[PDB]
RNA sequence: UAGUCGGGUGAUUAGCCAGACUCUAACUUAUUGAACGUAU
């Protein structure tokens, strides 16, 4: 017992919990939360945490076209540039698999993540059968390293790769336990690939679970695009109670946190409303100085919105105790950021996004050289043109 | 000549009695947890009594050949010797196996004992099932082919040194044609050098050294492999290299002796942590001599010889 | 429907509760509960069941418990196929059975 | 190059695709898409001009919005005049925002 | 710029004071067994 006290009054988190449990069943619960919460104010204005949360490193083994690769992150931005047929969506595909572990365990206790395809996944003329993802994040000076693992055997082969998943449970029950006695700010995580391009209409709704409710936040939130459907379904419930005329917020704060943001971001929308005097509840905007309904807009200026508005709600219901919600922490992938956009508005909307959500990490992937013009060059990653699965380290220009 | 005599003659006892116990050796062990320094445990197996002394026994009557480049489990030398060697030079690099005791059954031993570049004995041919008695754990009662070697039992460092000695004698000398410096621990590996670009060959040349040697039995973690160099910490099996080219216990721990002798000073200590304070001042004195020289300076020599056991 | 799935195939599952329906609005324990106990002569005079959930975001889960009822049902199973038995029947008839009758009887299947 | 082959009692189709052999399901979207377009018009000329020693010969209208999705700058340089080289008596009208496309195109079709 | 090494005060695992260093590039670990340092 003694050696866990050593460790636990110099600043160890594991330690510290681990006491708690033990004794429990006040000294070790306050030496938890405080780890946590603690943080200040920049000269700027922007509330900065103590502790930091992202990712470092990743490594790939026969897996699709690659035989052996390696790539190291950076704590702020990353972007990624090449041309048909190089792996770009197949490196974020295996990033969002590999989160899918925490987010199945802040939401019951043993729960079950994402598994690999024994048909597909595996490299066609590998001569061992058997492919592997490696990972290592970080989470401040009190724990520095925590690894994870994922592998799978080929279909009819006699013998069976296992997978290493503990020290993502280890961490994840930590943020479950302490939030249900007093309560705490919770991290997000999501995917916007090319399956966020389709037709809208109103005839539509879900009779599972319930729009108001904290952990409705976290459903289908890594699975290709987003829920729209459900963020009209919750601005319309928000209208019918404010027109009724600690630290947690109103509805009418919450209300226009939003507003704020849609029209700060997004080039030619100025104003948004709900109205039902006709017998029927409908969204109403501004645009181009014009009145219109949702279903009138252009499929270029509808994506753009959709995008916005869906990450926007999540980032309002995760952060109750914040005085601005949108400072929180989290990661955010997204593949093809030019889709549908005319070469005016391409070269300027990633410092927009870095000026709204100051505190998330993003990672990006391109295939024109126009989106690069304002960046730095620590930021940019880059393919050889004479690559054929050769390339074993990623590099700068 | 034959095993069983010669067990027989060093135990003094009459040897029917050696082949009628020798019937059933595996599955004589015990089993038991212990705790990791963090959170969770390891799981340890250890020989029944009586078998530890035919172990003890059988090592006196053989030998077998060692590579100087090997620092464990070998009389006169010790953890120093290992962090010493690298101390001079500017960059570094280390590699790590996967479950290195495991992964050793009769098949590799036999094979190893034939093919080898060095003079090991000869044995009898019927001697041979003995010799698997003594040697294997057998873990699961009904999957009577599994044999493996388990890590608690007096017989088995030996044996994990023999086991690598062509490994050894290759990369050593393939190292110094390019000046670079090579040692192993238990299953560590260390590389460095004092010229720029020479180390990122290395990992791919191990690769193919391995399936040459054990075919698909033995296998690099690609997880592990790290490089650093003179802007960045360095440590080698927990001790540390400072920029003045000297080991060094490191500031931190440093730091927390400082604390324990100030609790003495005013008696507010007491006797599980006055036992473990001499315990780490007679480990210190061996690595980092010059500490003590200032200890009893900031503190009176007077105090210091009162502590002191 | 546990007994009915286990005497057709070896493995199987019935039917669970609902969390956004079945647990009470306002109970502070946050999970809910249904028991049962059947008889099968003095030779085995007793065979408990339970069937458990709770709602999402909790410290601690519940499970249910099925053992007991799954090795009764695969005597019925095991002893069949060597030798011939009878076996026991289960129905349920709602206010649903009032319909209209359809008089095309064209479809047929083997 | 393109076939047809059997294995485990089903039949599937195969590519070559720089230098290696593929199913369909593993090409990028940027190539399944460019394939897709040209696949389907090819069978509708075939079935309607029977009597042509080139079936591809004949007349009709087309209409596409946004030739440049999922293509990079080398590819969408040049897809107009390919497109216009193998079905030489059709009528086309065109719909774009980027400005390479247009940089092989005489100014009367504009 | 920011990271990393550590001589000195300091009821001392904190804070503060002084002086140094950069190959894309450290994350402190396990007994009752084996080897080593110190008692007996
Ligand atoms: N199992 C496999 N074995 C070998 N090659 C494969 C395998 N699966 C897919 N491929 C190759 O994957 C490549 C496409 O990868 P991916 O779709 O991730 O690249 P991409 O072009 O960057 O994607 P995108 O631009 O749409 O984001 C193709 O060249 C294809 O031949
Ligand atoms: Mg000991």
């Amino acid at each position: 017992t003694k050696q866990y006290e050593r460790k636990a009054k110099g600043g160890n988190l594991l330690s510290a919990f681990e006491l708690y449990q033990r004794n429990s069943d006040g000294e070790w619960f306050e030496m938890c939360r405080d780890y946590i919460q603690d943080g200040h104010v920049d000269e700027s204005g922007i509330f900065r945490p103590d502790n930091a949360f992202y990712l470092r490193r990743l490594t790939l083994k026969d897996f699709r076209r690659f035989s052996l690769l390696e790539i190291k992150l950076e704590e702020d931005l990353t972007v990624i540039i090449g041309n048909n047929g190089k792996g770009k969506t197949s490196i974020l595909y295996a990033i969002a698999k590999t989160l899918s572990w925490f987010v199945a365990n802040i939401l019951k206790e043993g729960g079950s993540g994402q598994r690999l395809s024994e048909m597909t996944d595996i490299k066609n003329d590998a001569e061992d059968r058997y492919s592997d993802v490696s990972s290592t994040f970080f989470f401040g000076k009190g724990l520095k390293s925590v690894p994870i693992r994922l592998s799978r055997s080929a279909l009819g082969t006699a013998e069976r790769r296992d997978s290493e998943v503990k020290p993502a449970k280890d961490l994840a029950d930590i943020w479950r336990v302490i939030n249900e006695v007093n309560t705490i700010n919770l991290p997000t995580f999501a995917l916007y690939n090319v399956e966020r391009s389709q037709p809208f209409n109103r005839n539509i709704k879900d009779n599972t679970g319930r729009r108001e409710e904290r952990f409705d936040a976290y459903s289908q939130t890594l699975g290709g695009a987003g829920r729209f459907d459900h963020f009209v379904e919750w601005y319309i419930y928000l209208h019918k109670r404010t027109v009724s005329d600690s630290r947690v917020l109103t509805e009418s704060v919450q209300k226009s946190i939003v507003e704020k943001a849609i029209c700060s971001v997004v080039p030619s929308i100025s104003n948004i409303w709900v109205e039902m005097i006709t017998g029927s509840d409908l969204v109403k905007v501004t645009n181009d100085g014009h009145d219109v309904t949702i279903d009138q807009l252009s499929d270029g200026q509808r994506v753009f919105l959709s995008l916005v508005a869906d990450l926007a709600r999540r980032m309002v219901m995760l952060n109750p105790l914040l005085e601005n919600p949108l400072e929180g922490r989290g990661i955010v992938l997204i593949d093809e950021i030019e889709l549908h956009l005319h070469p005016k508005w391409q070269q300027e909307v990633i410092l927009n996004l870095r000026s709204a959500f100051p505190n998330i990490q993003f990672i990006i992937t391109t295939h024109s050289p126009i989106v690069l013009s304002t960046i730095e060059k620590r930021c940019i990653r880059e393919f050889e043109p004479n690559d054929d699965g050769d390339q074993s380290f990623l590099d700068s220009p | 000549m034959s095993v069983i005599r010669g067990l027989a003659a060093v135990l003094r006892q009459s040897d029917s009695d050696i082949s009628a116990f020798l019937v059933t050796a595996p599955r004589k062990y015990k089993v038991y947890k212990i705790p990791k320094r963090t959170t969770g445990f390891r799981v340890i197996a250890q020989p029944a009594k009586g078998l530890k002394d035919i172990q003890r026994a059988f090592v006196q009557l053989y030998s077998l050949p060692v590579h100087d480049a090997s620092m464990a489990y070998m009389k006169g030398k010790g953890i120093r010797d290992n962090a010493a060697a690298h101390a001079g030079n500017q960059y570094l690099l280390k590699a790590d196996l996967e479950d290195f005791f495991n992964s050793i059954t009769p098949a590799i031993f036999w094979r190893c004992i034939e093919m080898s570049s060095a003079q090991t004995p000869q044995f009898e041919p019927q001697d041979k099932l003995f010799i698997e008695k003594i040697l294997f754990w057998q873990p699961i009662k009904r999957r009577k082919t599994k044999l493996i070697l388990s890590v608690g039992a007096p017989s088995s460092p030996v044996i994990s040194n023999f086991c690598m000695y062509e490994f050894d004698n290759r990369i050593h000398a393939a190292c110094k044609k390019v000046e670079i410096t090579y040692t192993r621990y238990a299953d560590d590996l260390t590389f460095s050098s004092n010229i720029p670009d020479v180390l990122k060959a290395v990992p791919s040349t191990l690769e193919v050294l391995l399936k040459d040697l054990f075919g698909s039995a033995l296998r690099l973690n690609h997880s592990k492999t790290v490089f650093s160099s003179k802007a960045h910490n360095r440590h080698v099996t927990g001790i540390t290299i400072n920029n003045e080219e000297t080991l060094s216990l490191g500031r931190d721990r440093k730091r927390f002796i400082k604390h324990l002798i100030n609790q003495y000073k005013y008696g507010l200590l007491d006797n599980e942590d006055k036992a473990y304070l001499i315990g780490l001042l007679a480990f210190a004195s061996h690595i980092e001599p010059s500490f003590i020289t200032r200890m009893n300076e900031k503190y009176s020599l007077e105090l210091m010889e009162r502590l002191r056991g």
